[PDB]
């Protein structure tokens, strides 16, 4: 095309190489990318208007029509500087007004332009109605511009860049000439309609161009402005434009979302406008679909699994649709254009139910339109000032219609009261859940455990970041010295600053006084660069204790979520998929703003006084976590009020009641803007916190339970509804964790439930709701919701808006990064579209376009003025992105579920093999000794040649700066270091573990004569891991990223031309593909929206494997052999060092000195030891310990049976029977079978049945080598 | 005053609680003074629950918000007693203030009916009477005398003292450049400086071990445009970090030090400046 | 004193090929160990012999081995075992019928008895044994039982 | 019950507790050599338990 | 080369799915809404 | 033989469903189904 | 006066309502429930009885359990027993049957 | 209600060596779980009595 010949001629040679024309060699990846970073950025809209194209859309000129900032930012209370909403008492987000006259020109390029520094300087100095106010709205509008990964304007190029040359044509035959054109797309088409007012001379400067500091503004000519919507507007139109050529949409579709951007660009305040129509688009397709007369097609048989508790699912068969089977649920139509109709966007609507009207049954067709329209929903992070993001939101008290009277509380028992049983609504069964739960941990003696203690203050530290230091606040009672650490270079943060300091105070000189304004919020000053967040005290974390133990036993005995990596891919999904059958019909119970929902008007009173009265039971004279027995005042008796010992578990309560009451203490400290500061109380918990907001998972089944069993069928008036009523249960029909759940009916009159009596139903859960004043988020629109996934009859919907091609949350002014870790976002952009199904041919061409940005980086030092670096092509590669070409096959053969690592660097160099022996056979000269994997042939110095061992070891090169202060200086390191260790060794007894551990294991070091300082995770890392999880946060020096800088080009050039010691023997085996295996699914059911034929490699692997994963003898590991652990250990650092000792032969000495190492008992030691064996073990935990694993992309299918049985590791007649792995196939068939499976997931086309055909040596010759490298390790 | 909050709208709460409660009915009035001031209660599910959401719907309206203007007057001062009716606007309305529950030893339901000629009668006093306790978070009220010890105790000492006690006062001084910016006639090059917090000694010798050393909290200085002026700390400071011979006030408004010092106010600009101790004549 | 080092030391020194896929010593020592200390329950199993008037200690119902594994099935055996043992600690009245019927309930396929009243059958799963009325006629006779 | 003894104590077999534990695995030993397990579980793993 | 192997398994792919048509054969939701909906929809009129 | 003896062993519903359940169940729904069952008299295991 | 806190004090102490134990007491935790008109039910089965023949107040549809459900299933025996003490109440001559 | 996660269980815990060439336990869940995965099959066969 004409767009090819207007790109540069190294970057026309890349695009050659994306559309599968040459090979991608190292040259075209080198000269390309450094085409992108000499080039001016604004050149890349010059291309767009190279492309002459016309489709019916015209940017209206009323989007530069612009409000005045200042009339819409003024001065409060405390003298904060905050929006005044104008029109709705929502408006908060960025006003769309013009950045011109606040900017001053910038030094360096003259045509954009920083913050004028008049008003940088004076605001935070004096505290003016102006400067203050404009500092206020600079900082926000450059931060909502800030919120993508790197500039859209190199979005939008590596889009042109794909989009230059079609994609040749592979061999496969199920591949398809794209039907979209770039001609045809209004999203391109508005983008250049808008790019006409930005050129002065045929320039097309960029509104914004964001530094990774923060966004930089383009300056304004005389006569013309610069409105902030522009760039907020092109953000989301290039969002659009890369997800509609990925999602293959129609183009009528996309003037179906363009129209709704530019009606919010025209509109003012674009973010709020946007945000008001954030559930159009679901509402459209997805929340109604099926509602019309003809109705048909195939949908999944799920059953549950029939004991209720395991919440296991099976997928049997096939269930063709009927006209019984659609929706009785009414269409979300008319509530959806009325909110169009507030806009003048009318047609939106009546465009999507013209085309929705054209599927009228379930189909592979059907499910593409549902997420082609829910990839119009913008999926923009919307950024407001981080004060007014808590001072409206964070400031909502629920409404109580039916309170607690005064008169249904006992007398006080210190501070709390207990509930009379005269009162029986629902907070009685708040009362009696919480209180019998309260009664199982006083009985368990799972506490009084030296490593469960261990456990619980380790939880603390590494869950979340912490926020303040409040201990400076707590020398108010107790003298402390106070070491602010500044000899350490450690961060101030409450991980490592707080915690280091309580092993030297008891917590009951320091809980009588935790009562903190500035709780939390900032690190232990009032402005810094830090926004204000959600984490507390680790001392009132240790007061809240009990709140979060009690809460745990609710959801225990309902909630198994068992602490698993993979617990969405494997509980949710299927949940999700069992759910919206034509079966059964749910209602997807969401709980909106539950964390702002739990006061101490209603619930935080109600559960201390259960906890109170249920810590009655168990020894009233019993400490716990070293906050002793105390002395209660009882006044429940009006004429006999004494004092009462109350255990330390009561005494936690007391000190919480204080705590809960008074409230929690936000103070905001945004570095946005100028200068606005204070703390302030309320009722809201922490969002994240997934330790507290366990708790609103605790209520979510509890009060639940109440409706569906007590209040329900008494308070309904539909007598038909009180049969359903009767026989619910949460055991059975109700599924929560967090604040939202799904809701079952029983499959009896599940799908034949009449509408009438549903509305019935849901008004009074919603009035249910209002005795809490929890505002239930209730949907009836017959799909299902669980964790934000979605379904529609047994398929799932990847929601394309939720992962955005160009967004990224940045609750930061700055990134705060050095480069290179924008490669680690490449790699993590990549696998969201391939876990959401797109084109995965044209998402690897886009991929690689993106990737080939992040491959050069540039350092500014005051010293060294210049640095420039390179990472090889193949360095993606091993990170997990498949080539699109190898040089002596075919394109796009390659899946995109190939693993990374060495695990899928095997997999290239198979298949691709035979034309490595042949093609260095020739042009090369032979070995002058011999190689086993490659014979005669000189294939590594042809690997040499291709970059491929550059690349391997710069992608296994670590891309972050380590800090520049060690031990073997004058420094004092074990100031900070050896008060956390004393903290986490509190107990004499567990130093006495873990030091017989390290003696232990040091004695067998080299005694059994296997190792010799090798790493073995123990105790005494976790201080290690802890501390420089601190400085990881914190900014390098120029000497530690010039040292890291320099590290990557020595690792570049370095002639090291081998690879591991795991892939040189991983390249003896020789795995092949024999015919495809049989089928899991029949493919006329669409598993995955998206996953049609025309995406041809998504299709085969749904429907070779399935996507419900299927729990077998294995169940790809939710048993990890250590249940309980201090969190800082990774188990898969664990079971890849007991499973090696296993193999090893190693004495049960050996396993005892690793498991003393983690703080297990000598008790515990032996009975682990024992219990841990080579044949009891699962198949991809033997995999672990030769650091293979199952990748994040094959976490949604079924690996189970297709690793298990189909994976050869010896066929009998087709293999050689040099690899027969006799009396090591307990070992060595795990190795072998996921070899297997490492190659037949990263050829393209159906799964087929794997065999090893053999190994170069033995297989006893690889059964001893890698024994040789589980002896290095 | 608990009472002066619900008093500064220009309609007052209790005349709108009168015109809430009469254009519903005139009958559920009639039994709700009956069930509040029962000896035992019922359920009273038709009397006073249509009293009460009456009321929380009048009270979320107007005294929710207008609490938040309140802010400043009850919490930015040098030193405020602030008195609610209840536990829930202290922390509904979010206002960083430290709330302490009272119950003193004398019977209030019968000083509403002693006191008399209110603006809504003495049958409006215990319905709303009975709207804020059931207001009021459910927590131990700790007897309000502990707290008037510790506020009004220690100015108990100062008669039987023999000695006539100093006076001291906090700095949290203001330079001139700030002074000048919005507009203010001011003669003087040494800063301006303003008394946040006054306390009294018995010696001047016990405050020589502190008015050298100054205090770590950062205290900003909201000066309104008007003679209005409200202080603030970075860092709360603990009514402990105080020496134990101090005799601090219950209550205490800001002042300029020197109030000639201060003309052509002209405007509302704060500052953030540190805080000393010392001894003012 | 507990220290259950001893009966580990006395399982994992007991001889097993490893070539088998199912190891009786493993799958064992799963069913053994609690991950906390978890012992003090003995005494509270013990504390309850003075107090059986008020309380009752019932065998845990999620120990019972279910009504779907067979006796082949391996961890559903040991669980038959420990619940045998641990048959005179508690102290319900009904704890004698609950462990014989969980081996009875795990071999209703090759040794069928007959089960009181109907309604209950052999494939029962042992817990909702806790009536008198519903003891099996062979359990008081096994001269009933062939 | 026995009385209380006043001399150094052994673990002893003459328990009822020791005759309860003795003859269970003296019956699933019967169980394990049976005839139903023997048709299924494997000779040599059926030694191990 | 592996471009003819990768494009034998969609034979081997589809002759499965053959299979599976064989097996269970599809039918129209138009005969299935009229076996069970028509039903409950429409008869004759024979009050009038 | 450890595998065929262990099916023989599994509890499972469906021999106490094929003659308590679905014979009470196919002949309600014969009942309400749109066309009557077409019934031809089964026979075990004659010639003629 | 008609006042549930002296069945209620006495019926709380000797309940569990956790979450394995809803199942049988759900039934009379609706027994519980204190929302009610003054319990208008009963009062409008007195006066019945003097306006009998002219209205007879029978028990309601959703009094009885359903007759497919069996007597093992414990909130249905609750629902039965509040219906053989709520019978002579009743002014219905079927009210034995 | 159809579970199979109830009849593979019962295959897979049978105790074989892992020294043999052809283990039947893993063999025949090639005739057990592919081509047998619609298990309404048997619903269209009780409906076509």
């Amino acid at each position: 095309e004409e767009l090819f010949n207007a790109l540069p001629q190294p970057l026309q040679q890349l695009s050659l190489a994306l559309a599968g024309e040459i090979p991608l060699t190292d040259h075209i990846f080198e000269q390309a990318a450094s085409t992108w970073h000499v080039q001016p950025r604004s050149l890349t809209y010059k291309l767009l208007d190279h492309i002459p194209f016309a489709t019916p859309v015209v940017v209206p000129p009323s989007i530069y029509h612009s409000l005045d900032w200042s009339k819409c930012f003024a001065v409060n209370q405390d003298r904060v500087e905050r929006i005044p909403t104008i029109d709705n008492p929502d408006d908060v987000y960025v006003p769309n007004s013009d950045i011109g006259p606040l900017l001053t020109s910038l030094h360096t390029i003259p045509d954009y332009g920083f913050l004028h520094p008049t008003i940088e300087n004076d605001a935070t100095t004096l505290r003016a109605e102006r400067a203050r106010c404009a500092s206020t709205f600079y900082k926000i509008a450059s931060s909502q511009a800030r919120q993508v990964k790197l500039d859209p304007i190199r979005m939008l190029g590596f889009l042109l860049l794909v989009q230059a040359r079609p994609r040749v044509p592979s061999g496969l035959v199920t591949d398809q000439p794209t039907r979209r054109d770039p001609t045809l797309s209004p999203a391109l088409h508005a983008i250049w309609q808008v790019m006409q007012y930005y050129k002065v001379a045929g320039v097309y400067y960029a509104p914004a161009l964001v530094v990774p500091s923060g966004a930089i503004w383009w300056i304004p000519p005389p006569g013309k402005r610069n409105v902030v919507s522009v760039q907020y507007l092109l953000t989301d139109l290039i969002s659009l434009a890369i997800l509609a050529h990925m999602t293959d949409m129609s183009p009528t579709l996309e003037l179906t979302g363009v129209l709704m951007y530019l009606r919010a660009a025209s509109s003012h305040s674009y973010a709020y406008t946007l945000l008001q129509m954030k559930s159009v688009f679901p509402a459209l397709s997805l929340r109604s679909m099926y509602r019309n007369k003809g109705f048909g097609g195939k949908a999944p048989a799920i059953e549950w699994t029939e004991p209720r508790s395991k919440y296991k699912f099976r997928w049997t068969g096939v269930t063709q649709l009927h006209d019984g089977l659609r929706p009785r649920s009414p269409s979300m139509d008319v509530p959806t254009l009325e909110t169009l109709a507030k806009y003048e966007l009318v047609d939106i609507g009546h465009t999507i139910i013209r085309e929705r009207n054209a599927h009228p049954q379930h189909n592979h067709d059907s499910v593409r339109f549902v997420r082609d329209v829910m990839a119009l929903t913008s999926g923009m992070y919307l950024v407001r000032q981080p004060t007014m993001s808590v001072l409206r939101e964070y400031s909502q008290v629920p409404d109580i219609k039916d309170p607690i009277p005064p008169s249904a509380w006992t007398g006080p028992i210190g501070n709390v009261r207990y509930l009379l049983p005269s009162v029986q609504g629902p907070a009685r069964h708040l009362y009696d859940t919480w209180r019998a739960a309260a009664r199982q941990i006083a009985q368990d003696p799972q506490w009084h455990d030296p490593l469960n203690q261990a456990i619980m203050r380790a939880q603390y530290v590494t869950a979340r970041g912490g926020s303040s230091a409040s201990l400076k606040f707590a020398l108010k009672v107790t003298g402390i010295v106070l070491p602010e650490y500044d000899d350490s270079k450690v961060k101030k943060s409450s991980k490592i600053y707080q915690a280091a300091q309580i092993a030297r105070i008891a917590f009951m000189l320091l809980i009588a006084a935790i009562h903190a304004e500035v709780t939390m919020g900032i690190r232990n000053q009032v402005q810094r660069r830090a926004r204000s967040i959600m984490p507390l005290n680790v001392i009132q974390q240790a007061i809240s204790a009990p709140h979060t133990l009690v809460a745990n036993y609710i959801n225990k005995h309902m909630n198994l979520s068992t602490t698993s990596g993979s617990v969405v891919t494997d509980k949710v999904i299927p949940l999700i998929l069992y759910a919206s059958t034509p079966p059964n019909t749910v209602v997807n119970v969401d709980i909106k703003a539950c964390d702002a929902s739990i006061t101490y008007n209603y619930f935080l009173s109600v559960i201390c006084g259960a906890m109170h009265e249920g810590f009655e039971v168990g020894n009233a004279d019993a400490a716990f976590m070293g906050v002793p027995s105390t002395i209660v005042s009882d006044r429940r008796s009006p004429v006999a009020p004494y004092s009462r010992p109350i255990s330390g578990l009561q005494t936690m309560v007391q000190h919480l009641a204080d705590l809960y009451a008074a409230g929690f203490r936000y103070s905001v400290s945004d570095a946005f803007s100028s200068g606005n500061k204070f703390s302030f109380p309320t009722s809201t918990f922490p969002s994240g916190s997934t330790a507290t907001s366990t708790e609103h998972t605790a209520n979510n089944s509890t009060m639940m339970e109440y409706f569906l069993n007590v209040h329900a069928p008494s308070h309904v008036k539909s007598a038909s509804l009180k049969r359903i009523l009767t026989d619910m249960t949460i055991q059975r029909n109700y599924v929560c964790q967090g604040d939202d759940g799904i809701l079952l009916l029983p499959h009896e009159a599940a799908s034949k439930i009449s509408a009438d009596d549903m509305n019935e139903l849901l008004t009074c859960l919603r009035d249910y709701g209002q005795l809490f004043g929890w505002n239930y988020d209730i949907d009836w629109s017959d799909t299902a919701e669980y964790l934000k996934l979605y379904a529609l009859m047994g398929c799932r919907i990847p929601n394309t808006s939720r992962h955005p091609p160009v967004g990224k949350e940045y609750a930061a002014p700055q990134t705060d990064e050095i480069w290179p870790s924008l490669i680690d976002i490449v790699i993590g952009h990549h696998l969201n579209g391939v876990t959401d199904v797109l084109n995965w041919r044209e998402w690897l061409r886009f991929s690689w376009a993106f990737a080939c940005y992040s491959s050069r980086g540039g350092y500014t030092n005051p010293r060294g003025q210049s640095f420039s670096a390179q990472y090889p092509w193949w360095t993606f590669v091993y990170l997990g992105i498949p080539p699109i070409l190898l040089p002596g096959q075919t394109p796009f053969i390659h899946s995109c579920y190939m693993p990374p690592g060495d695990q899928g660097m095997f997999s290239i160099l198979n298949g691709w093999r035979d034309w490595l022996i042949s093609h260095a056979s020739t042009t090369l000269p032979p070995l002058r000794h011999n190689h086993p994997v490659w014979g005669l042939s000189d294939v590594p110095s042809l690997l040499s040649q291709f970059g491929v061992y550059a690349g391997y070891h710069a992608a296994q090169h670590y891309r972050r700066p380590k800090p520049a202060p060690e031990t073997a200086s004058s420094d004092s390191i074990n100031q900070i270091t050896s008060d956390l260790t004393e903290y986490l060794f509190y107990d004499s007894a567990l130093k006495a573990r873990v030091m017989k551990g390290r003696y232990n294991w040091e004695r067998l070091s080299s005694s059994l004569s296997l190792n010799v300082g090798s790493r073995v995770p123990s105790l005494f890392d976790v201080p290690g891991k802890w501390v420089a999880a601190g400085r990881d946060a914190e900014k390098p020096p120029p000497s530690s990223v010039e040292d890291m800088f320099t590290s990557l080009n020595r690792c570049i050039r370095r002639p090291t031309h081998s690879f591991s010691r795991l892939l040189e023997l991983y390249l003896r085996v020789h795995v092949a593909l024999g015919e495809s295996i049989p089928l899991a699914i029949d493919p006329d059911v669409p598993q995955v929206a998206g996953a049609d034929p025309a995406n041809d490699d998504h299709w085969f692997k749904y429907t070779c494997l399935g996507d419900i994963p299927s729990a077998t003898r294995n169940y790809f590991g939710e048993s990890l052999f250590v249940g309980r652990v201090v969190s800082g250990l990774d188990v898969e650092a664990v079971d890849a060092t007991l499973l090696r000792l296993k193999i090893l032969g190693a004495p049960p000495e050996a396993f005892i000195a690793v498991l003393n190492g983690i703080g297990m008992s000598d008790s515990e030691a032996h009975q682990i030891a024992g219990r841990i064996s080579l044949a009891n073990a699962q198949l991809v935990q033997i995999a672990r310990v030769v650091h293979l694993s199952i990748p994040s992309s094959w976490m949604t299918l079924n690996t189970g049976p297709y690793i298990h049985h189909h994976a050869y590791d010896f066929k009998p007649g087709i293999t050689q029977p040099s690899a027969k792995s006799r009396d090591k196939s307990i070992w060595m068939s795990p190795i072998l079978k996921l070899l297997c499976t490492s190659y037949a997931m990263t050829v393209a086309g159906p799964v087929r049945t794997s065999i090893v055909t053999e190994i170069d040596g033995s297989a006893a010759a690889l059964s001893g080598n890698l024994r040789v490298w589980m002896r290095d390790v | 005053d608990s009472d002066a909050l619900g008093d500064s709208l220009r309609p007052s709460f209790e005349t709108q609680f009168l015109e809430r409660l009469e254009n519903l009915d005139p009958n559920l009035l009639d039994r709700a003074v009956a069930s509040i001031l029962s000896p035992t209660s019922d359920t009273s599910d038709d009397a006073v629950t249509t009293v009460l959401d009456a009321f929380n719907a009048l009270y979320r309206e107007i005294m929710t918000p207008a609490q938040r203007a309140r802010l400043p007057l009850l919490t930015q001062q040098g030193r405020v007693l602030a008195f609610a009716h209840s536990d829930y606007e202290l922390l509904s309305a979010n206002i960083p203030i430290q709330v302490v529950r009272g119950s003193i030893p004398i019977d209030h339901v019968v000083n509403l009916l002693a006191r008399r000629n209110r603006v809504g009668g003495t049958a409006l006093q215990v319905l709303l009477d009975y709207c804020y306790r059931t207001q009021a978070s459910p927590l131990a009220p700790t007897p309000a005398g502990r707290l008037y010890k510790q506020l009004f105790g220690p100015w108990l000492m100062v008669p039987r003292l023999s000695e006539p006690l100093i006076k001291l006062r906090l700095v949290a001084s203001a330079p001139a450049k700030v002074l000048r910016a919005a507009g203010w006639t001011i003669d003087g090059d040494p800063p301006l400086e303003v008394s946040c917090l006054c306390a009294y000694v018995t010696d001047r010798a016990a405050a020589t071990a502190l008015i050298e050393r100054r205090l770590d909290s950062r205290a900003l200085v909201t000066v309104g445009g008007d003679q209005l002026m409200f202080v603030e700390y970075a860092p709360p400071l603990p009514l402990v970090s105080i020496p134990r011979t101090f005799l601090l006030p219950v209550t205490y408004v800001v002042h300029w030090v020197p109030p000639q010092r201060v003309l052509l106010n002209g405007g509302n600009v704060s500052f953030t400046s540190g805080l000393e101790w010392t001894f003012d004549d | 004193v507990l220290d259950p080092t001893v009966l580990t030391n006395a399982i994992t020194t007991i001889s097993e090929s490893t070539t088998q896929t199912i190891s009786p010593i493993s799958e064992i020592l799963r069913l053994l160990q609690p991950m906390g200390n978890d012992y003090a329950a003995f005494w509270k199993c013990i504390a309850s012999w003075a107090y059986n008037g008020l309380v009752t200690t019932v065998l845990s119902e999620d120990a019972f081995p279910d009504s779907s594994q067979s006796i082949t099935h391996l961890p559903s055996m040991w669980k038959c075992l420990f619940l045998t043992l641990a048959g005179p600690m508690t102290s319900d009245p009904h704890s004698p019928v609950k462990v014989f019927m969980a081996l009875a309930n795990l071999l209703a396929q090759p040794e069928p008895i007959a089960i009181g009243v109907p309604g209950m059958h052999q494939t029962t799963p042992a817990s909702q044994f806790s009536h008198p009325g519903v003891w099996p006629p062979g359990f008081l006779n096994p001269q009933l039982i062939n | 019950n026995q009385p209380l003894p006043r001399l150094t104590v052994a673990p002893t077999y003459d328990s009822a507790m020791s005759n309860w534990i003795s003859t269970t695995i003296a019956f699933f030993i019967r169980v394990v050599n049976s005839v139903n397990m023997t048709a299924t579980v494997n000779d040599l793993t059926r030694r191990t338990m | 080369l592996a471009t003819p192997m990768i494009n034998n398994a969609i034979r081997s792919f589809l002759t499965a799915w053959d299979d599976i048509r064989i097996l269970s054969p599809d039918v129209s939701s138009k005969s299935l809404s009229a076996y069970l909906d028509s039903a409950v929809a429409n008869g004759p009129e024979l009050i009038i | 033989t450890g595998v065929m003896t262990a099916m023989r062993q599994v509890k499972t519903m469906t021999p106490f469903y094929i003659q308590h359940m679905c014979p009470t169940e196919l002949s309600v729904l014969a009942s309400v189904t749109v066309t009557p069952p077409f019934q031809v008299p089964f026979t075990r295991l004659v010639q003629n």
